[PDB]
């Protein structure tokens, strides 16, 4: 059934898994006509499809294109993701199918369910998690390629860099969690964090910096006071 | 008008005979039910006093053959049984009726509320969905599961309605998920009219025994049956004019004879709002919204 946090070890387990976030497949700006009513104008969207394990992102770009002369594009939204899901899970190798594809927006099950047929051994999962993947689009290099596309394109990233190398996938969907949660909760604030030290790069083949081991600490402790501070604001606690 | 006598009632028990019933005491000389009306099926059904668990029952149409009631004291409980002796059985029913042993099925000149809850139900039909091929009449009780249930269990003692599954490669064409699942015009109109019920008659047939087996024996999975029966056609945007027009006189005489104090358990308030409310066909049941809204706005 759902996955939360009694059954959080599960994710890194040797069970392939994908991680399915489908809140900013369909993405629109709110603008006044002329005449001074309302309309939307679309942006390039994304499905962020993740292995939590390896930190293999299918990063899926939805040109706006697809909404062209389509109605009720936010239900049209979830099933074309579930579309996309199937394909790519049809486009992998048997022995690289997931077992499990947890959506993070309990709208996607029917949707996924229904696509997913053919294959009545991947179970589709909700989950309780309240998981920050809306902020992807808050990661430069992804937000960048989403924006440039001209067309309908799958974009492979490894959302972990190299930090595997040094952490288990648990300490790195932990450290994920965190830099998307502070994203999410101040983007400005989270980037000056991220950025403030200038000796520290982003590797071209890497979304985040080359901290060093007692820099991620340090990172991640700025990330933390970050979402407390934020949290006394918002509540006046 | 045909007769089913009973050799005795040697147990308590409430009888019924389509929507009517009759408390008959232990030993009481109790020999059957007349005046049984022709070219309708019937069912005859029973409530033990001392064990209410076990409604059961027989459907049959006196047209196919002489039937009576039989107590078996080992198997405990009462039996339809077939005379095959013309001669045997009329000499029978004379002495009992003579003797007025027996109930008058007490239909209102009136009252079409049989016909109407049986328009569409034929017993070659209920002996498909219940296989018992040596009886001309079919058994039916509350415990009985469906061949659906059974896949999510003895297949001799099950209930074979039509699978019925929203989420399912036959309910779902290829490249058409969305359009095929928030319309189910092609699993109503291709897959289950055209392919496996062939007419719509033989889809309300089977809608019909659903629901008769739902109330009267409190049969779960008939239940079950008779609601993913009314969703397939109110969730498609594609239905022939007759057919929602028929469905509403149908729906419209189940909600009025459903018994008041059973709405709770025979009522499912998901698929009743989405029909009535939500779906393509929520303006479609003008008389059934009508009775609902006004005997079961609670459930609304």
């Amino acid at each position: 059934g759902a996955m939360n946090s009694s059954n959080y070890a599960e994710l890194f387990n040797n069970d392939i898994k994908l991680f399915v976030d489908d809140t900013n497949v369909y993405r629109v700006t709110v603008h006044k006509t002329f005449e001074g009513n309302v309309a939307t104008k679309a942006i390039n969207g994304c499905i962020f499809t993740l292995n939590p394990k390896t930190g293999h992102l299918f990063l899926k770009i939805i040109h706006t294109s697809v909404w062209a002369g389509q109605k009720r594009l936010s239900q049209l939204a979830k099933w074309k993701t579930a579309e996309e899901v199937s394909a790519l899970v049809r486009s992998l190798p048997k022995e690289e199918q997931p077992k499990q594809i947890i959506v993070t927006r309990k709208a996607m099950l029917d949707p996924l369910e229904v696509h997913m047929l053919d294959f009545p051994n991947i179970a589709i999962r909700p989950t309780e998690l309240r998981l920050p993947f809306s902020a992807a689009m808050s990661i430069d290099k992804l937000s960048d390629v989403v924006m440039k596309a001209t067309e309908p394109q799958m974009v492979l990233f490894n959302i972990y860099d190299d930090w595997l190398d040094r952490i288990s996938s648990y300490t790195a969907f932990s450290r994920l969690t965190l830099l998307l949660r502070a994203l999410k909760t101040n983007e400005e604030s989270a980037k000056m964090i991220l950025l403030s030290d200038p000796t520290i790069t982003i590797k071209s083949y890497h979304l985040w910096p080359s901290f060093t081991d007692e820099q991620w600490i340090t990172i991640e402790s700025q990330m933390r006071d970050l979402i407390l501070t934020e949290y006394g604001r918002k509540y006046n606690v | 008008m045909n007769t089913v006598p009973f050799t005795s009632a040697p147990i308590e028990v409430t009888i019924g005979i389509d929507q009517y019933s009759f408390n008959v005491k232990e030993n009481q000389p109790f020999h059957g039910i007349k005046d049984i009306p022709i070219g309708h099926v019937h069912v005859i059904h029973f409530q033990h006093a001392d064990n209410s668990s076990m409604r059961y029952g027989y459907w049959f149409d006196c047209r196919m053959g002489n039937f009576y009631i039989q107590y078996d004291p080992k198997d405990g409980l009462y039996k339809m049984m077939e005379e095959r002796d013309g001669a045997k059985f009329e000499n029978i029913v004379h002495n009992f009726k003579e003797r007025q042993m027996m109930v008058s099925y007490p239909k209102i000149d009136e009252d079409d509320t049989w016909y109407n809850l049986t328009e569409f139900v034929q017993m070659d039909k209920i002996r498909k969905i219940v296989r018992k091929d040596e009886n001309q009449f079919s058994y039916v009780d509350s415990s009985m599961t469906t061949v659906q249930e059974n896949e999510l269990s003895d297949p001799a003692h099950s209930l074979n309605y039509t699978v019925i599954n929203f989420k399912s490669r036959e309910a779902i064409r290829p490249g058409h998920e969305m359009e095929d699942f928030l319309d189910k015009s092609y699993y109503l109109n291709t897959v289950m009219l055209q392919g496996i019920f062939k007419n719509s008659s033989n889809y309300f047939g089977e809608l019909q025994f659903a629901f008769l087996n739902a109330m009267f024996f409190g049969n779960y999975g008939s239940s079950l049956q008779w609601h993913a029966m009314i969703e397939l056609i109110c969730s498609s945007a594609t239905v022939p004019k007759h057919m929602l027009d028929k469905l509403d006189e149908i729906l419209y005489y189940q909600i009025k004879t459903l018994p008041e104090q059973y709405s709770d358990i025979l009522l499912n308030e998901r698929v009743w709002n989405i029909c009535l409310y939500s779906s393509f066909q929520k303006n479609s049941l003008h008389n059934t919204e009508k009775i609902m809204e006004n005997k079961y706005p609670e459930l609304l």
